[PDB]
RNA sequence: CUCGA
DNA sequence: CGTGTCAGTAGCTGTCACGGATGC
DNA sequence: GCATCCGTGAGTCGAGG
């Protein structure tokens, strides 16, 4: 295992001297911002405190070096500068973490990347516009490829598409006033909205997304009310009862995304379970009793 | 800025690399002024180092218009571009 | 382990005070461990992913 | 008082550029219906922010020529916008 | 009859067991705790008859423990005495309106005692504005009602544990000495048969190092611990010997870095464990030690400190337990068993309430001031010193402010319905300071413990991540001054039930055996069977002779909570759905009009009155004048009291708290009677829902798996209509370029949008406002140097000069709509104290009238929940023989799985209540109605009945009532003796082939409405740092396509949909704008760019001294619109 | 190393990544998701794209 | 903090 | 600015399985 | 050469504070 570390510095051509720092970089301010509070006071990022304590102790060391202070003060100051940079990069790694006000450990630069709240899992592996969510309600009359979304959800979801059509049919003079019409819900938009969502598939999602059938594509149907109407046969895939569940809606924009929803993700093209091959969209509760 | 580039290389940052990135040293420990909201010079938010708070607005207030695009102000040392640079310009602290 | 005394009554008949009390022991821990068992399930799932 | 990492502090947000993008699209349409002279003068006064004498020096024209071209080109754009229903 | 004490409606109970003890004050936990803290006359008289001699309140106890304050010499002294309160600063409702704190000024008497001059100056010193508790058991911090929650903490004392080692597989033992305050001390026996001790988390020293430091010779140690070989191996393996040697060994491990003096360690080893300054076992902590060790068990509790004798007896208790011993007597002490403790047992698990939690924060605030006192003494002169100069009340008032302002125990009050508030004040929370962390709570702290019987409810607890950590206090339970929970029992003398009732603690209950409440008892008191179901220690249930029963339960419902005791036929519902049934009753929404349930339990009356959301008459009298605004009562003596009605007030959760008078003019009303009832109340009883005609049948798939079908009559007749009120707020501040002003003049806005505003820019009272409408017109000045090039050109091509202000008006959020009912304006110009930098403040109250909609969540009392899937017209509904259509259709499939038959039994009894019954009196009383009271043999239609928990109606009597249901107005009986009835299909006309169960069920409207839960977003705000869309509906954010959702796209192979979601639709700064343009232009969707979040990741790896670079196919590094200089 | 640093033990992976000076060929499902490229699977492979 | 699936 | 008699955290352990570098 | 101890991991989404 020692060779594993030594051979890495030998072949690569980078010096191990990089493990000892002569200068520490400062992350740009917008990534550690200081915001003003509605009470007149200020709230800042913890990284500013860590950088500030490194600056305070490094400037004090420069004074001791200039003053020729006893080696006991200079050495005991250099130790503190070591612990400050250790807290800036990974507070809490060695010993007890630098606590802020209220015995709260300050976040370090490495804390921006760790765990579920880190940069990778929170802002890279998962992130979206053109989406919504509401309560789901059973719709027996719907076909397997159909779903019912509220009119008020579809208007906001298809807002730019509706603005485009409001200005084509000369319901609105310019695209600017076409936006004010959708925001004010002028009665012309409900006739225009029906033309827009025509054969434009949408995606329905219920968390937790355990398997790939946790997200399926449907043909939207403008329905009154404020609840999403879901087909009774896709309830098994979503593991979705109707005791207060909510589902998310995502609108594919590009031609490729709509084609992926129309062909790959359509609920009618996914009747069988990919895990076992046995059907899922089949009579399950009232339907099996009726038959 | 196309989206096809093959490799993503990572390595140890030389102390000389830290200086090659840095647009200036953060000397003072102060942050901003609590009346004018203007950041103090050489502080953790110094506009001479990181960039202007507002677009095309310098610290001392001599250059506030777009016509002076790219001028390094002589009295406060702040460049005049958009505040987008305050998301990418690195600083550094030179250790004793 | 199972209690040496069973719940003889049925929910149609109506449990006694002590029968109901001893029933809640298994009912609550049945819901309690379900939150932990789903955490280890989802953790194993993302390792397999 | 406060730490952004600490809970209870609202995160900073920036509005969307929809209103700005729509105005930019309508200004780009009204700009195309202008003469190459007027278009090359409003794009040097409002898009580049130069002075009146700076545009006069670049285009090799008189001082009042830039003042007059700007004076009409603004009204020409107001004609095209009011014809398309742009709100005053 | 049920509850014939205040003058309530006559609800007839199916009671076979008499109630020996009536329900206590449900608010006593919050009330009695605070009365002791401030030493109210009610607490003092309560402690007077309790037998106490010279009792001391919580504030007096802190002043006596603090007094006196002396320096090192003793030349200066300060003392405090006589705490008293002046009248409250402002009334309760004024604090809610002006966003201040309900408090009363606290006065004390302080004096300076000077030994070197022989003269004392005494005076009155104001300590601080002390937050006061309202009559409803709540505090008001900055205009918001809060509830201080009682905390379950580990009781102080000495505790022993039997742990099993990991590597050697031998049984180990450990001891913990947990004080009420100070340093901790834990002894243990490791796997090497040696004894050690960890002192305040520090390093583990050999147990003899502590003995040698206290002054014990090495010979006396062998004399005391000689019977065990594991202690002989401890003194032998010991490193250092000597009284002045191990004392310095402790010093260098406890306070490192300091010169070790024989007297600097002699000082702290006495102060940290034996001086009352830095160590203290409470009166309960001392008593718990004197019982666990069996010493001083007869001496009056005077020692408030740990002693050296206790440390020795503790080590003696440990060493015997390790080698199998089961009994021990301390030298000079009573005999006591040797065992390990539960720490979950309610005799070792203590509950500290409001007064103690506040007292501890006062004690810490006093100690911070005491240090200021000692410092101000040695600085100022010793002749101009007064109590006013030594006292700095800043850390004291800031200590109580820190508590009420920020504490897991100071909680924003639940105010959905009166029951939710009552339950909140009776909560028992294990979380918080001194308790435990949520990450530090295994499956053992959360489950039901046999000592919770009659103390903490085993049903009412959340089902989320706080399951088991939050419980509700049982009905008859109470808290003793020690902190444990007592529950009443009927003392059985010699197999005879007596009306003498005594409260027993957890361990006191284990020292006896108690009989179940529903025991067959003779009219004299003797048990019918020799063997009866009896509960014994360690959770044992078995039969036992009648001459063995020591006590028995007061009431059947003794073990359940108030909300749980409100579930009829609870004994027929499994614990899972019963938990949801009680938890969802607290989620009921107050309706416009309230109906008391036909099938009740009797608890609804006392639950409503003790909640405090009704209006009860304090003194008997007649009604002089009654209005919708107030009620005036003319007393017998001649005085008048007038009660003001709370009308259309916004609760903490947006519900409508609205009180209505019940009595009329000139009505004689007794004391303690309900003269006006508020939300979720009908004639003084909790009315959490409505009585709906239910049919149990599948109906065309609209009620499929837990969906609900409703009659449109409930919409037409406002049966499930509720009022909701939202609060909107905006302020006008001082900015860098001027000041924001609230004005009707808004740039580039027509006179039509501003038509609903008054001359100030505020919306007028009564105006109906949709989403997007202006509520408060505010403009903020924007600088010229902040203008877009297009915006400056757009300003030039419109000639509108002097518009240096932009629009920042308060608009109505998406999904909001209602009538403006109230406006409140606060102006710095008009003496109103606003925060510094604010010139004006406006609050607008909007009320919406919400009818029941498709998707709103309804539920019953038995955990039967579901959303509304379809609201058919009244003619489509399956209707009975006489044409009356049903109101609600419930799917049958979701009934026998959940094991909640109570809803079926409620439906049967509910119908019998609606129709009435008449038992055949001729030829005697039938054999099924022999146990029923005579008041139940006849019932008029729409009668109210009570089915108490674990008592009440039996299925034999219920089956018999269905057989003699009263006929309708035509004389026809609609439902059969089975309980089913013949229904007609309203859509076709053909009658349904088979009879269907039909009756009346109590349905509640839960606070989960689609009007709030619907949300959608095209574009909107983005987080400044990550450039991703915001979160939450209130911020107009987008949905999160999480990690698991990306796996689904990849599983489908939907590469383009996945890339589109993570780029242009999220955090592509230039891609999202060009997509919006491409849509309004009709062009195609452009190509996705690089996510801004990935740019931030690289810039953060750089700040960690990592050189990250993106290389092209050739190998050259490519930058991202940026460079690097030195 | 980019697919590993986003899974578990972020600092333990980034340390060894900078010492060994590893270069990541951005050709994987997890990597393309982070940088915004089309995943090399389904409709993203060069055969169908 | 508390709650919903 | 000058500083000068005692002058000394809160809080807390009520998580655990598991693997391998660290250490007597 | 091995017992100790350090560091790692521990469901997803949503509402209001
Ligand atoms: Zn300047």
């Amino acid at each position: 295992k020692r060779l594993k570390v030594v051979a890495a510095f030998q072949q690569s051509g980078n010096s191990p001297m990089g493990m000892v720092l002569d200068a520490v970089p400062v992350i740009p301010p917008e990534l550690r911002p200081m915001v003003q509070l509605d009470g007149g006071r200020f709230a800042t990022s913890d990284l500013n405190d860590l950088y500030r304590r490194v600056i305070n102790r490094n400037n004090r060391l420069k004074r001791l070096i200039d003053l020729g202070a006893p080696e006991i003060i200079v050495n005991n100051e250099k130790r503190m500068l070591q612990e400050s940079v250790d807290a800036l990069f990974d507070n809490g790694r060695r010993g007890r973490p630098v606590t802020g006000p209220g015995n709260r450990p300050l976040k370090s630069l490495s804390d921006l990347l760790k765990g579920k709240q880190g940069r990778f899992r929170q802002n890279l592996l998962g992130k979206v516009d053109y989406s919504g969510r509401s309560v789901i309600v059973v719709g027996p009359q719907l076909k397997l490829h159909q779903c019912g979304l509220p009119k008020l959800m579809a208007l906001e979801l298809f807002k730019p598409f509706v603005m485009k059509r409001l200005v084509d049919l000369n319901h609105a003079q310019n695209i600017k006033s076409a936006k004010r019409m959708v925001e004010r819900q002028r009665p012309q938009v409900w006739d225009v909205l029906e033309e827009v969502i025509a054969e434009h598939p949408v995606l329905l999602n219920r968390a937790p997304t355990l398997h790939r059938l946790g997200i399926q594509a449907f043909e939207p149907m403008l329905v009154e009310g404020k609840a999403i109407q879901l087909h009774p046969l896709v309830c098994e895939a979503f593991n979705a009862d109707f005791d207060g569940d909510q589902m998310a809606v995502h609108l594919p924009l590009s031609a490729e995304a709509q084609a992926e929803a129309r062909i790959l993700m359509l609920s009618s093209n996914n009747i069988l379970s990919p895990a076992s091959g046995r059907p899922l969209a089949m009579p399950r509760l009232d339907m099996v009793t009726g038959l | 800025d196309v989206n096809f580039f093959d490799e993503l290389r990572i390595g140890l940052a030389t102390a000389e690399d830290i200086r090659q990135w840095s647009y200036g040293e953060v000397k003072k420990p102060e942050t901003i002024n609590y009346r004018t909201l203007k950041p103090e010079k050489d502080g953790l938010f110094c506009e001479k180092i990181f960039g202007p708070t507002r677009d095309w607005e310098c610290y001392c207030g001599k250059y506030k218009r777009v016509r002076f695009k790219g001028i390094i102000c002589e009295r406060c040392g702040v460049e005049v571009t958009r505040a987008k640079v305050r998301r990418e310009r690195m600083g550094h602290i030179e250790l004793a | 382990e199972f209690i040496p005394r069973p719940v003889k009554s049925s929910f149609r008949e109506g449990l006694t005070v002590l029968e109901y009390f001893i029933n809640t022991h298994g009912a609550r821990k049945g819901l309690a461990d379900t939150a932990l068992r789903t955490a280890d399930s989802g953790y194993l799932t993302r390792r397999l992913v | 008082v406060g730490s952004t990492d600490q809970s209870g502090t609202p995160e900073q947000s920036t509005p969307d550029e929809v209103n700005a993008a729509l105005d930019r699209l309508l200004i780009a349409d009204a700009l195309a219906q202008l003469s190459a002279e007027h278009r090359a003068v409003i794009q040097r006064s409002y898009y580049r922010g130069w002075s009146t004498a700076q545009i006069a020096t670049d285009l090799g024209i008189a001082e009042g020529t830039v003042k007059s071209r700007l004076h009409y080109a603004v009204r020409a754009l107001r004609l095209t916008l009011q014809e398309l229903g742009v709100t005053r | 009859s049920n509850n014939s004490v205040p003058g309530a409606p006559n609800r007839v109970s199916f009671a076979k067991l008499r109630e020996p003890l009536e329900v206590p004050g449900l608010l006593d936990v919050q009330t009695d705790s605070f009365e002791w803290l401030i030493g109210s006359p009610r607490w003092r008289e309560s402690a007077a008859e309790r037998g106490d001699v010279n009792p001391v309140g919580g504030l007096e106890e802190v002043l006596y423990e603090l007094s006196p304050i002396e320096d090192f010499s003793g030349s200066m002294s300060l003392s405090f005495s006589d705490p008293r309160f002046d009248d409250v600063k402002a009334p309760v409702d004024e604090c809610k309106d002006k966003d201040m704190t309900y408090a009363a000024p606290l006065f004390v008497t302080a004096e300076f005692i000077n030994n070197n001059t022989g003269e004392i100056k005494s005076q009155t010193v104001f300590m601080g504005d002390f937050p006061m508790m309202t009559e409803k058991g709540t505090f008001i911090i900055n205009g918001t009602e809060r509830v201080v929650v009682s905390q379950l903490v580990r009781s102080p004392g000495v505790y022993f544990d039997e742990t099993i080692d990991k590597s050697t597989d031998k049984t180990l033992h450990s001891v913990k000495v947990i004080p009420s305050r100070g340093a901790w001390l834990e002894f243990d026996v490791d796997k090497r048969d040696t004894v050690g001790v960890r002192i305040d988390r520090k390093r583990r020293q050999p147990v003899t190092v502590l003995l040698k430091a206290l002054g014990w010779t090495s010979e006396q140690i062998v004399e005391r611990f000689g019977f065990s070989e594991i202690m002989r191996s401890t003194l032998e393996k010991d490193n250092t010997v000597g009284t002045d040697e191990a004392l310095l060994d402790i010093y260098r491990k406890l306070r490192p870095g300091e010169p070790p003096t024989k007297e600097s360690a002699q000082t702290l080893l006495e102060n940290l464990f034996f001086k009352e300054k830095r160590y203290d076992l409470a009166r309960v902590g001392r008593y718990k030690v004197n019982k666990k060790l069996g010493l001083h068990v007869g001496e009056p509790i005077t020692s408030s400190t740990l002693t050296e004798e206790d440390v020795v007896a503790t080590i003696e208790y440990l060493v015997r337990l390790h080698e199998g011993q089961t009994t021990m007597t301390v030298p000079g002490g009573v005999e006591v068993p040797v065992e390990t403790d539960d720490i979950d047992h309610f005799g070792n698990r203590r509950l500290r309430t409001v007064g103690e939690l506040i007292q501890n924060q006062i004690r810490v605030g006093m100690s911070r001031m005491e240090r200021v006192v000692r410092e101000r003494m040695t600085t100022q002169d010793v002749e101009a010193i007064t109590p006013q100069t030594l006292i700095n009340i800043r850390p004291v008032v800031a200590a109580i402010k820190e508590f009420f302002g920020t504490s897991q125990l100071s909680q924003f009050m639940d105010q959905n319905n009166p029951l939710s508030g009552l339950t909140h004040k009776r909560r028992l929370s294990a979380l918080g300071p001194g308790g435990l962390s949520r990450e530090r709570a295994g499956l053992e702290v959360r489950d039901v413990h046999p000592s919770h019987y009659g103390r903490m409810c085993p049903i009412e607890t959340p089902e989320g991540p706080n399951i088991g950590l939050i419980g509700s206090l049982s009905v008859y339970a109470r808290v003793n001054p020690f902190g444990f929970i007592e529950t009443p029992y009927r003392k059985v003398v010699d197999g005879v039930v007596s009306d003498e009732i005594v409260y027993l603690t957890a361990d006191e209950e284990d020292r006896h055996v108690v009989a179940q409440a529903n025991s067959p008892i003779d009219a004299d008191g003797r048990f019918v069977e020799p063997r009866v179901l009896v509960r014994r220690k360690a959770g044992e249930v078995e039969y036992v002779p009648s001459s063995e029963v020591d006590y028995m339960d007061v009431s059947p419902r003794q073990m359940v909570s108030v909300a749980t005791a409100m579930i009829p036929f609870l004994e027929h519902d499994d614990a899972n759905r019963a938990l949801m049934g009680a938890n969802m009753q607290r989620q009921a929404v107050p309706l416009v009009r309230s109906e008391a349930p036909l099938v009740g339990t009797g608890m609804e009356l006392r639950a409503a009155i003790d909640a405090g959301d009704v209006v009860v008459a304090e003194e008997s009298g007649v009604i002089e004048e009654v209005s919708a605004d107030y009620i005036t009562v003319m007393h017998d003596n001649g005085t008048r009291r007038t009660y003001r009605m709370r009308k259309f007030a916004r609760s903490n959760h947006g519900t409508c708290a609205n009180q209505c008078p019940i009595v009329d003019a000139g009505d004689r009303v007794e004391a303690g009677q309900v003269i006006a009832d508020g939300p979720c109340t009908d004639d003084g009883e909790m009315a959490l829902g409505k009585n709906l005609l239910v049919a149990i049948m599948p109906w065309e798939g609209h009620n499929y798996e837990d969906a609900i079908i409703l009659s449109n009559r409930l919409v037409e007749e406002d049966v499930l209509t509720s009022i909701h009120i939202e609060e909107h707020e905006i302020d006008a501040r001082d900015t860098k370029l001027g000041a924001e002003e609230i004005t009707r003049d808004i740039p580039n806005i027509s006179d039509e949008v501003l038509a609903d505003l008054d001359e100030r820019g505020i919306v007028r009272i009564g105006a109906e406002v949709r989403d997007g409408d202006i509520l408060v017109g505010k403009v903020t000045p924007k600088g010229e140097t902040e203008l877009t090039p297009e915006e400056r050109l757009l300003r030039a091509i419109f000639g509108e000069k002097a518009r240096e202000v932009r629009d920042t008006s308060l608009k109505v959020p998406h999904g909001e709509s209602g009538k403006v009912i109230g406006i409140r304006v606060f102006s710095r110009e008009d003496e109103d104290e606003l925060p510094a930098g604010v010139n004006e403040l406006v609050r607008v109250y909007v009320a919406q009238k919400r009818k029941i909609s498709d998707g709103d969540k309804l539920a019953g009392r038995h955990g039967n929940k579901g959303v509304i899937g379809k609201i058919l017209p009244v003619e489509d509904m399956p209707f009975l023989a006489d044409g009356t259509p049903v109101d609600i259709i419930l799917n049958t499939h979701g009934v026998p799985r959940r094991m909640n038959i109570g809803q079926i039994l409620e439906t049967h009894l509910g119908w019998c209540a609606h129709s009435g019954w008449k038992v055949d009196a001729a030829k005697g009383v039938p054999d099924w109605a022999a146990r029923l009271p005579d008041e139940l043999l006849e019932a008029q239609p729409n009668a109210i009945v009570s089915t108490p928990v674990f008592d009440g109606a039996q299925e034999a009597e219920l089956q018999g009532l269905l057989s003699c249901t009263l006929p309708n107005r035509d004389g026809d009986v609609l439902v059969d003796a089975d309980g089913k009835a013949m229904l007609f299909d309203g859509r076709s006309g053909e009658p349904f082939p088979y009879p269907v169960t039909v009756g009346y069920m109590y349905i509640m409207k839960l606070h989960h409405l689609v009007d709030d839960k619907i949300h959608a977003r095209s574009t909107g705000p983005y987080s400044m740092i990550t450039q991703q869309p915001l979160g939450g509906k209130a911020q107009f954010g987008g949905q999160r396509f999480g990690e698991m959702e990306c796996w689904a796209m990849q599983a489908y192979g939907a590469a383009y949909t996945l890339q589109e979601l993570l780029t242009i639709k999220s955090d592509d700064t230039v891609g999202r704008v060009k997509v919006y343009e491409a849509i309004v232009k009709g062009e195609n969707i452009p190509e996705p760019g690089i996510p801004e979040s990935f740019k931030v990741l690289l810039k953060e790896l750089q700040s960690l001294c990592l050189n990250v670079e993106v290389l092209s196919s050739d190998g050259a590094a490519i930058e991202l619109r940026e460079g690097e200089d030195e | 190393w980019l697919s590993a640093a986003s899974f578990q033990e972020t600092t333990r992976v980034l340390t060894d990544a900078a010492i060994n000076c590893r270069s990541d060929k951005l050709n994987g499902l997890k990597e393309n998701v982070i940088i915004g490229k089309l995943i090399p699977a389904g409709t993203g492979i060069n055969r169908y794209r």
